């Protein structure tokens, strides 16, 4: 009952002016330490600001002079006014509040499930689809494999669902590729048994949050 | 009094002058002083005084004062922006406004360009809003530049004709001129007094 | 401030009659007030101003009085090139033009009965993966009608949308679409798709239906 | 032979800064009282700025310190300069003309139609079009009813037009209809004798002028 969802990311050129938007729910943010904490793709954590509540701030000092934080006291906003990047600040960026739990020492108890930040223009693009059929060179006595290809687009954060969410059994997606050509790709994969090759209904649906795609593709047995 | 678009301009001249009558009188609606505040009139001396007289509508006064825009501001009356002198208005309903409608009191609504302070234009010119020469008829985009206020007695206030008096002060560069009264006491004797003659 | 308020909105007009709107207002103006009409779709025009003294263009009809509070707009009949909206302007020497509200007109036709039509979804909106089932109701005077879906004779409830077209300015009729939205899954699992239409020029309510997949 | 035409409209998010361009012909703008009015949709009018033939401006002060209007004297354009929105904005945008018509008396007389402007992010979106084949149960004696369904689109000003604008009878397009998922749908219908089904050409050209979308469907009797 206390988790703060943060607005922004999407791509972005180097020197751009994007902000991110902190709500939260469940507690005062004018009255809580609250703190920014991103962590680079395949790297340690790294703290980045915080505010006293009073108005006080402070940097990490690698990124001080470029990034400012402030609060909206009657919006339960929390602001991290972002500012001439140097495209090497693609990350993910976590809130987290901080908070004593003890009679000497503090901490950070409560956090909101990170917000992906890139950057190096390239512009963005949207994904391609196709559905990889379940075949008997991927059926194998009781089960059967199938899938749905989401190939070509830059801009990171996508993601394909099985049935809108049914299916929850053997989905797994891959992790993305990045070609030469600069774009992702990834391919997003369920085995089901044999005996339900075509029977029920399997629709992956592509989701691309930077830009507005939304497609449901049905994946059936080869011709 | 005098229209808006061609206000009068009387020059008061070397005289005893005495704002007092006027601060006190309570029949304005509106007395506003800039360079100075009023109760120090009876105390100082200029050169000249101008004093401008005309009609306008009832909210139509807040645009005599200095840096103001509107109709009136704009191209008819314009005050420069340091003004000096002091602003008065009274309503004058009774006077002006006559069933069926005073269509005598006219307004300029349309200029080239709007005027330099203290400037006055009483041409009749036909306007040219587009590119299209006029060749002095009326037609689209080719306007006779004076409306009429139409007044009428059953007019809200705000619609009413108002008088408006502006007094200038200003102070070229002469020897002197009109100031304020001198009030005097009584002359005793036979005693050791501090006297000023 | 001085706000204008518009008593009678969107009243019935019957052919050969009269109609007058009325507005009044706050502290009394004089003469400072237009009429305009706005078409349903297009600009708005001027036809009266200052209070009266007809618009170059506009008929012998369309006629205006009233000059302290109180202002009515009058019309010697209700033709049926009219069903417009019809606002009061005032302004004064300070910036400002309070537009009123405004009302619509309307009319009073015969009895109609719309001209049905089903419509399957097509077969390209099929591959997309969701159908909808088109339902028209054509030309027709009595608006309050009803659209019943019908799916394998269940009564469908919350899936459809309509929207209804301005009263058309030669025949003075209205005309109607529903949209049924489905899957393409749920699409699938039925056969018999109707859509039911009461409305008081039928004596008793007119269904259109197709079954999936039968040319 | 004096109407304006304003250049602008698309969607938006809050907080842009996008200008209109209201150019005229027939007269000078640099000589009469050009004025901007918009009006909500489903409601009544309401001004918003003016500006005087000498230089002055003036705004309807719940736009005031967010609107600006300028004017170009050798190019008949006029600038409705707009930034820092609310969302709430979303209107139609009018130019008009106030010219004298009395002895005493002031009106606007000339209008420019009216451009949209919306406002919610959300992106935009091409619409997807299916032809509503006339068939048996929309035939009825000596007439039959075809159409096309133009769906799934944000930018809300899009258009159907029948043979390239030759069919103007019984021609009809219906609102559109805002769906739960945030894009708009319509279809738009025309009835033709029933001896000519196929007969003759039945096209519809969708064109989407936010985006750039033209699309030539024919209509058909049903297989």
């Amino acid at each position: 009952e206390v988790q703060l969802v943060e607005s922004g990311g999407g791509l972005i050129q180097p020197g751009g002016s994007l902000r991110l938007s902190c709500a939260a729910s469940g507690f005062t943010v004018s009255s809580n330490y609250m703190s920014w904490v991103r962590q680079a793709p395949g790297k340690g954590l790294e703290w980045v600001s915080v505010i006293y509540s009073g108005g006080s701030t402070y940097y990490a000092d690698s990124v001080k002079g470029r990034f400012t934080i402030s609060r909206d006291n009657s919006k339960n906003t929390l602001y991290l006014q972002m500012n001439s990047l140097r495209a090497e600040d693609t990350a993910v960026y976590y809130c987290a509040r901080e908070g004593p739990k003890s009679i000497t020492g503090t901490a950070f108890d409560i956090w909101g499930q990170g917000t992906i930040v890139t950057v190096s223009s390239a512009s963005t693009k949207g994904p391609s689809v196709f559905p990889l059929a379940p075949s008997s060179k991927s059926t194998s006595g009781g089960t059967a494999a199938l899938g749905c290809l989401v190939k070509d687009y830059f801009p990171e954060p996508v993601t394909v669902s099985w049935n809108s969410g049914a299916l929850t059994s053997g989905v797994h997606t891959f992790p993305a590729v990045l070609q030469s050509s600069g774009l992702y790709s990834l391919s997003s994969v369920v085995t089901v048994p044999s005996s339900s090759l075509g029977t029920q209904t399997y629709i992956c649906n592509v989701n691309h949050k930077p830009s507005n795609t939304k497609v449901d593709k049905k994946v059936e047995p080869k011709s | 009094f005098a229209s808006v678009y061609a206000w009068n301009r009387k020059r008061i001249s070397n005289c005893v002058a005495d704002y007092s009558v006027l601060y006190n009188s309570a029949s304005f609606s509106t007395f506003k002083c800039y360079g100075v505040s009023p109760t120090k009139l009876n105390d100082l001396c200029f050169t000249n005084v101008y004093a401008d007289s005309f009609v306008i509508r009832g909210d139509e006064v807040r645009q005599i004062a200095p840096g103001q825009t509107g109709k009136i501001a704009d191209y008819n009356y314009k005050l420069p922006d340091d003004f000096t002198g002091c602003v008065i208005a009274w309503n004058s309903n009774n006077l002006d406004s006559k069933v069926g409608g005073n269509y005598n009191y006219l307004y300029r609504l349309f200029r080239k360009s709007n005027l330099k302070p203290f400037e006055r234009d009483i041409s009749t010119e036909i306007y040219q809003a587009g590119s299209t020469p006029c060749n002095g008829v009326e037609g689209f985009n080719c306007y006779f530049p004076l409306q009429s206020y139409g007044f009428q007695p059953t007019n809200g206030v705000g619609y009413q004709p108002y008088r408006v008096v502006v007094l200038s002060f200003e102070l070229l560069h002469a020897p002197a001129t009109v100031c304020g009264p001198k009030k005097s006491t009584n002359l005793v004797k036979n005693k050791c007094v501090n006297f000023n003659f | 401030d001085i706000q204008m308020t518009q008593s009678p909105s969107s009243l019935s007009a019957s052919v050969g009659d009269r109609v007058t709107i009325t507005c009044q207002a706050s502290q009394d103006i004089s003469n400072y007030f237009n009429w305009y009409q706005q078409k349903p779709g297009k600009a708005p025009k001027l036809l009266i101003y200052d209070a009266s003294n007809l618009e170059t263009g506009v008929p012998s009809r369309f006629s205006g009085s009233g000059s302290g509070t109180d202002f009515t707009f009058t019309i010697s009949s209700l033709q049926p090139e009219d069903i417009a909206t019809y606002y009061c302007q005032q302004y004064d020497n300070l910036p400002m033009y309070t537009f009123g509200q405004g009302t619509k007109l309307e009319i009073k036709r015969t009895v109609a009965a719309p001209s049905v039509f089903i419509f399957p979804p097509s077969d390209e909106q099929l591959k997309s993966g969701t159908a909808s089932v088109v339902c028209l109701l054509n030309n027709f005077y009595p608006r309050e009608a009803k659209v019943q879906w019908k799916v394998d004779n269940a009564l469908q409830s919350g899936n459809s949308q309509e929207s209804v077209t301005e009263q058309d300015s030669k025949d003075s009729t209205y005309s109607l679409s529903s949209t049924l939205t489905l899957s393409k899954a749920d699409y699938e699992k039925h056969k018999v798709y109707a859509c039911e239409v009461t409305h008081q020029g039928l004596s008793s309510p007119v269904t259109k239906s197709f079954n999936r997949g039968e040319c």
